[PDB]
């Protein structure tokens, strides 16, 4: 199956890649804020910071929590930057889930149908030798 | 009741449901009149509801009818139309057929239904049972081993129709 | 006249592996471009190499202004490619000299991604792997559809249950965006145990009992539909492609089959006008 | 065939036959209708402010009467071809209900509030939109599939109250507040069961006797619990969803 | 047939009474508004004015009006000019009753309760 994922983790990297570089600085404004209260401010700082923090938002744990925490940023309507957050750990998350699920459920497709075609072939293979059995004992 | 009715010896009789809707608006009407809602703090009065109801009830339940009949009887019979007191319809033939009718909803389902079809003449509803298509003509035989006259399908002539008096 | 010539460079490997190379150079740009000092010094290397970028692009752009927009308007993947550089092209040049009135910087970032993603638009393999998932697109707009109704419907009831009183629960059952934002927190897993002790202790002992109920619907029907929906749907997309490959493999055995009878009957009928002239 | 002349049922079908040919296959009436249902959608996300609904009350009561009448003459209208039909058909029942219950507590005095006066206008939003095809197979399959939710739900909720005997037996009075009520305690191990943010709950029965205690029994049979029947549960409802789904594939 | 035995009984022919009914029922809504536009002239006796009965005679309004609709289109089918002219000349006067009492309605709107 491993084998077998040859472009889903590509798409899953470049994905990963294409999002964390554009949400880098997108919430700019949060760890480089002078707020003295604030706790999750180390998220968004750094590249391989902005990498681990939305691996966090992959694995969907604590979104609301994080949100937030974000909130604390002041509030620009919420235009552009929440809806892009929320968007991306929604699409990500139930795209690539559904798509790994539906790949190893093809790959064990796959391998049932090789071996349904395999005995089926052994059973026409044994029907043979029994016809042929049949024809060499009338031909002695 | 699948032996009962087909048969139908000689002449068949029929009659309308409206008695029972008529029956039920009086007792509706009878219920609205003793202590109904008490809506003067609405500023209104809504005994002209089921005075118009009475109404309703009242015309409805002037549509007497004795008997619907023809001469169906199991001879040479005319199909006159009959009816205890007056007669209105008559015709040689061509006219007293029985087809089946289809209406559909908005989602696609069928129902279907049967006419006794002629100049004014009653229909052939069949008592509430109308999903799956079953036999078709084998009633239609029936009625044919009665007084044989036509069983007419749906849509045009084409096929899965019988016919037995024509006019040309 | 010479169509033909310039679509037979535009088919050559070298201009695409100019390309690629030059959007590669890009991403690497993005790559040091998210640090702080070459963001603005030792930054000239940066200067030059993004006037090549867009003069690149503008190039790309003008062999995309051809007559082939009238297969650019009905395809897949070209609509998408034509519009990226339209949405990467305006923005800079209202942002790189903007001379404007505008808010702040957003999308310096998001512009270099979308030309990393112009960079991905490449390698078929990913072209062939968008083919077999691009007929899902109806069946998760359908599904998102009924997650946003589903959304409205418990926002109005939760505002009427705890936004309506006004004895607190502010700014989660409250205003319409925050409201919408604790739905889609309480449709997952997380998120659910703060506001569970956030809302229970303003007088509404049903309001846990709402909730679960809300889970108990919203998150197993969202999560298990998509993941049936897409792994039925993915399972039938590959199904037909590899029976018409084992198809098209078959045509090509008996088509050698063929062709093999064929030689062996002319072989034989030679033999056999040999022997009889010899 | 022929049909020289038509009789008066043949009359009546056609009658009929118009009456369905206009607002059931027609697209224009549908699309007018879902056009008016979205407007008032749009007001409706246009409520939750009063700066708004100062100048625009009167006409929230205005359009709530326009949709109200346009609901329940859609009603008389269906009713026309017989009552016996939509009584006995499966969504009909609902729409019926819905224009019901807002017309009784619209002309009679009630304590309905705009928490039933907005969900049953979103609710009659759903059942226009699913009759336009692109999420009708979609709304199809789901109610299709509810049925073999139901003993999935069934055997989950009998395997967590004989669990939950063995829950209660280290429960109530200590590590309290959670763990008691016998509902609560239910409704916990539920919270836990959906497997979010447990660590609250593992801080709240640590420190037994600081070492091994109960806070290794406890929580290890919990724990493991836990996650069997997690697994348990998240499986057999994507596995009854595709299996209900490869109802819809055939 | 015998118009007599169609008068005759049993019930009668098709729609026509149903038709006619809106008739009588324009007679007795036209003498409504008769009375309440002369109470409201001259009169001035607003005791008895019929601010008492408001929406029951207007969902007896509307049911004629549809009831006359409904009578034009069961009885267009005849193919005689006469039919159709009755119909459509009693569906046409229903409805100019039917506006005349909503403007006058809705022009005395300060005169019967406040809410
Ligand atoms: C029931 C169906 C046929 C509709 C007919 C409605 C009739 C019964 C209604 C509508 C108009 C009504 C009248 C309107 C005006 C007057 C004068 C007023 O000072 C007292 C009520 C009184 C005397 C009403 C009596 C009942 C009435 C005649």
């Amino acid at each position: 199956a491993l084998k077998s994922m040859t472009f889903l983790l590509m798409l899953l990297l470049i994905f990963f890649y294409i999002f964390a570089v554009t949400g880098v600085y997108f919430f700019r404004e949060y760890s480089r804020s002078t707020i003295e209260g604030l706790e999750y401010n180390m998220f968004f700082s750094d590249l391989l910071n902005s990498l681990v923090t939305v691996f966090i938002l992959f694995t969907l744990d604590h979104w609301y929590a994080v949100l937030q925490d974000i909130w604390k940023v002041p509030e620009s309507s919420r235009v552009f930057s929440s809806i892009y957050v929320i968007l991306w750990l929604l699409l990500g998350s139930i795209i690539f889930r559904n798509i790994i699920v539906a790949m190893m459920v093809t790959n064990f497709q796959n391998i049932r149908s090789e071996l349904s075609e395999e005995m089926s072939h052994l059973e026409v293979q044994y029907k043979a030798d029994m016809f042929k059995q049949q024809i060499i004992q009338r031909r002695q | 009741m699948c032996w009962v009715m087909p048969p139908s010896v000689f002449v068949l009789e029929y009659y309308l449901d409206t008695l029972w809707k008529g029956t039920m608006l009086f007792i509706i009407c009878l219920v609205f009149i003793s202590c109904n809602v008490l809506r003067e703090v609405k500023y209104q009065e809504t005994w002209c509801f089921p005075a118009y109801g009475m109404v309703i009830g009242l015309w409805l339940m002037l549509s007497s009818i004795p008997q619907r009949r023809l001469v169906l009887n199991h001879t040479r019979g005319m199909y006159h139309f009959s009816i205890q007191g007056r007669t209105v319809c008559q015709g040689p033939m061509h006219l007293v057929y029985v087809r089946l009718a289809l209406s559909s909803d908005a989602y696609g389902g069928r129902f279907f239904q049967l006419v006794l079809c002629g100049h004014k003449l009653e229909p052939l509803v069949l008592v509430q049972l109308s999903e799956r298509y079953e036999q078709m003509e084998f009633l239609g035989r029936h009625l044919a081993r009665k007084l044989n006259i036509n069983y007419f399908d749906y849509l045009a002539s084409s096929y899965r129709h019988v016919v037995r008096h024509w006019p040309l | 006249e010479c169509q033909a010539y310039f679509r037979k460079v535009i088919k050559s490997t070298f201009f695409q592996i100019v390309m690629i190379t030059t959007v590669t150079t890009n991403s690497f740009l993005l790559v040091l471009g998210t640090n702080y000092d070459i963001q603005f010094e030792f930054f000239r290397t940066f200067e030059v190499s993004e006037l090549f970028f867009v003069s690149v692009y503008v190039c790309e752009f003008l062999m995309k202004v051809y007559v082939d927009p009238i297969t650019y308007w009905k395809d897949g993947y070209n609509i998408l490619d034509v519009i990226i550089l339209i949405i990467l092209t305006i923005p800079y040049l209202l942002r790189k000299i903007k001379g404007n009135h505008s808010a702040y910087l957003h999308f310096a970032d998001g512009i270099q991604s979308l030309r990393i993603l112009k960079l991905i638009s490449y390698s078929r393999g990913i072209r062939t792997l968008i083919i077999a998932v691009g007929e899902t697109v109806y069946t998760v707009a359908s599904v998102l559809t009924l997650l946003f109704l589903l959304m409205f419907v418990f926002a109005i009831l939760g505002f009427c249950l705890f936004g309506v009183t006004d004895r607190g629960d502010l700014e989660n059952w409250g205003n319409l965006a925050s409201a919408f934002f604790t739905l889609f927190s309480l449709a997952t897993v997380d998120g659910w145990t703060d506001l569970q002790e956030e809302l229970d202790k303003r007088k509404f002992t049903v309001s846990r009992a709402f909730t679960i109920l809300f889970i108990l619907l919203a998150s197993f029907i969202f999560l298990n539909m998509f993941v049936g929906v897409m792994i039925m749907h993915t399972e039938d997309s590959m199904k037909k492609f590899e029976r018409d490959l084992t198809l098209e493999r078959n045509l090509a055995i008996m088509e050698e089959k063929q062709i093999i009878l064929k030689r062996q009957q002319e072989e034989v009928n030679r033999l056999m006008n040999t022997q009889k002239s010899g | 065939d022929v049909m020289e002349k038509k009789d008066a049922w043949d009359v009546q079908e056609f009658i009929t036959q118009m009456y369905i040919k206009q607002l059931l296959r027609h697209p224009a009436f549908q699309l007018l209708l879902a056009f008016l249902l979205l407007s008032n959608a749009i007001t409706i996300a246009l409520r939750t402010n009063s700066y708004l609904g100062q100048k625009h009350y009167e006409l929230f009561s205005t359009i709530d009467d326009i949709v109200l009448t346009i609901l329940i003459c859609e009603v008389l209208l269906g009713w026309l071809n017989g009552f016996w039909i939509f009584w006995k058909d499966g969504w009909n029942i609902l729409n019926f209900a819905i224009v019901f219950i807002l017309f009784m507590g619209f002309f009679i005095k009630q304590l309905d509030m705009v928490a039933i006066t907005y969900p049953l206008r979103v609710l009659r939003l759903v059942h226009v939109c699913m009759a336009v095809e692109p999420l009708a197979r979609i709304i199809k399959v789901i109610l299709q599939s509810m049925p073999d939710l139901a003993n999935v739900m069934a055997l989950i909720l009998f395997f967590m109250l004989v669990f939950s005997v063995f829950g209660v037996t280290l429960f109530g009075a200590f590590v309290p507040k959670h763990f008691q009520n016998m509902g609560v305690a239910l409704y916990t191990l539920f919270i836990c069961i959906t497997q979010d943010g447990w660590l609250d709950i593992y801080t709240d029965f640590q420190m037994d006797e600081r070492e091994y205690a109960m806070e290794v029994g406890g929580a290890i049979y919990f724990a493991v619990f836990i996650t069997l029947g997690a697994f348990i549960g998240l499986n057999l409802f994507v596995v009854v969803v595709t299996t209900n789904l490869e109802q819809m594939m055939k | 047939m015998r118009w007599r035995d169609r008068i005759a009984v049993l019930c009668f022919p098709p729609g026509l009474m149903l038709t006619v009914a809106a008739l009588i029922l324009f007679f007795i809504h036209m003498g409504v508004f008769a009375s309440d536009v002369h109470n409201f002239c001259v009169i001035h006796n607003y005791d008895h004015m019929s601010f008492r009965y408001t929406v029951v005679l207007i969902f007896s309004q509307v049911i004629s009006i549809g009831w006359a609709a409904m009578g034009s289109l069961y009885a267009e089918m005849t193919g005689d000019k006469f039919l159709r002219c009755f119909a459509l000349t009693i569906l046409i006067l229903n409805g100019a009753m039917f506006f005349n009492r909503l403007c006058l309605e809705f022009l005395a709107i300060n005169y019967r309760e406040e809410r």
